[PDB]
């Protein structure tokens, strides 16, 4: 999950 | 005018719609180097990478990767280097890029810790008695002075190439009151901040590109750069009327992806550009007014 | 309360942020059948598909695919079938699903042509002298009557199983003034429309699921269903306080993807739910007021 | 291009 910004 | 258009979209409430047309219309180029299994730990976000054609290459022999993009702007005559919030393992690279690209200013549009989550490494020193040394890239960074305001801070750091003992002054503009997926407090605060950066001589052609970053180097970064490039053009053609922001934005999304992350950041960009021209078009008072409005105390 | 939270997000301007937390938090399940090369022409949008676990299957022997999802709501005790705007080749399927699922109402939250682009096939007849026959699925559809208002229209269509000459009355609620990636005119207009649907007896447990659609069956559709399910719960526990919309939404995005497409549609959902409770909590006048406010003339 | 909604 964590990894994303968009 | 854009003021006409803004007035129009506002009335129709077509910000999200207009922004998806932009999203659907943006370019898409490879980001092959960004996804190399080896460059994995060099990227803060899985979904935000530089296009290969525009990525900045470290003059490092080892690996030349850094999630950063060169936004070169033809008509505007201005270039910016947008990048992510450096990681613990990439502050050496970030500073290396600043050295090699010969940048004079750094615009940090985010805070290291935002809403309980880390967004960027403490890549510069907070106290003058504690310089940093990036061993991998052989550079030393030291805090010479700061100028803390309500919502922003300018720092004069000194970076040295340990390898040649050559040294440089890097102005750091830190915008601390612009939330992730959020907008600046008002056109006043933003415009007041841009102009500070502008006067520093940092956005000046005699230096390498200003390095602008946020957590991913696309939302607040696209917004910062969009507003500034549009004001540039309006001046370059001091016939503001002919400036299409959506198009400026689309030209910018050719160099790096997702420049401008939200419809409201898009709406904000308009407000900011519209207000700005008041000054460019001639109004003096306005600048001095932004300062007041920005409550920089 | 959510009214507290709404008041809070509004003040912070955290709509886009809060909505990305929702976007980042939504489920993700396979949509393998949707991507079969054969089902390609059965999908309006490349990027909007039903999860296999919740997709609706046509009791067709041939192919059983239709881009539609069964949103079953445990606590709320309500189920909706969200689907895309049928294509020229899938109106037979759409009507087949309505027949097999035993739906009584259809909520069209979009217009066939929106901003120069087609969004949905004319899947029902506009004049009573011209019924439609969906040859593939062996059904006949006829317009019995309409009730045109300012911004919406209710039609009483008659659908027949040519195969058994059995016939049924399908109420059609067509919301014509809700733009793609946009919000309803005001909580009044929306709430006035929901309640019309509610009174029709269409959202009633004695029938199959109401089929709700827009162009993709996720934005305006998620918004419609979000607001209604939340009001359901608030009643089911006539202790409104305990209703978390973001959570209702997350439970809903387990059955179909992207339910609620924009931050403002999310903000709208709050306004609508908050206003609604005024009525559920007891206020009579309010309903009658929405009608006035909705300018349904 | 056309195909997308998101």
């Amino acid at each position: 999950d964590a990894d994303e910004y968009l | 005018e854009m003021e006409k258009e803004f007035e129009q979209i506002d009335k129709s409430g077509s910000w999200a719609a207009i922004y998806q047309d932009i999203r659907h219309e943006a370019s898409d180029f490879p980001c092959r180097v960004a996804k190399l299994p080896k460059n994995k730990n060099r990227n803060r976000y899985r979904d935000v990478s530089p296009f290969d054609h525009s990525r900045i290459k470290l003059h490092q022999e080892d690996n030349d990767y850094i999630n950063a993009s060169l936004i070169k702007m033809e008509e505007a005559q201005r270039s910016y280097i947008l990048t992510q919030g450096p990681l613990p393992n990439t502050c050496g690279h970030f500073w290396e890029m600043v050295w090699e690209q010969k940048s004079r200013g750094v615009v940090m549009l985010n805070r290291v810790m935002e809403k309980g989550s880390l967004k960027c490494a403490q890549y510069w020193p907070q106290k003058e008695e504690k310089e940093m040394i990036f061993e991998d890239t052989n550079l030393k960074l030291t805090l010479i002075s700061e100028d803390i305001k309500t919502y922003y801070t300018v720092r004069q750091l000194e970076l040295e190439n340990l390898t040649t003992q050559e040294t440089r002054e890097i102005l750091h503009f830190h915008y601390t009151t612009w939330p992730d997926f959020g907008v600046p407090e008002s056109p006043a605060s933003f415009l007041n901040f841009l102009f500070k950066v502008r006067e520093s001589g940092s956005l000046s052609p005699e230096h390498g590109p200003v390095v602008v970053h946020s957590s991913a180097g696309i939302g607040r970064s696209g917004t910062f750069c969009l507003a500034d490039t549009c004001l540039l053009l309006m001046d370059k053609r001091k016939d503001p009327s002919s400036v299409d922001i959506k198009k400026v934005l689309l030209e910018m999304r050719k160099f790096r992806m997702g420049l401008i992350q939200t419809a409201d950041q898009l709406r904000f960009s308009y407000l900011a550009v519209i207000e700005g021209a008041k000054f460019i078009m001639g109004d003096s008072s306005v600048q001095d007014q932004w300062k007041e409005l920005s409550h920089e105390d």
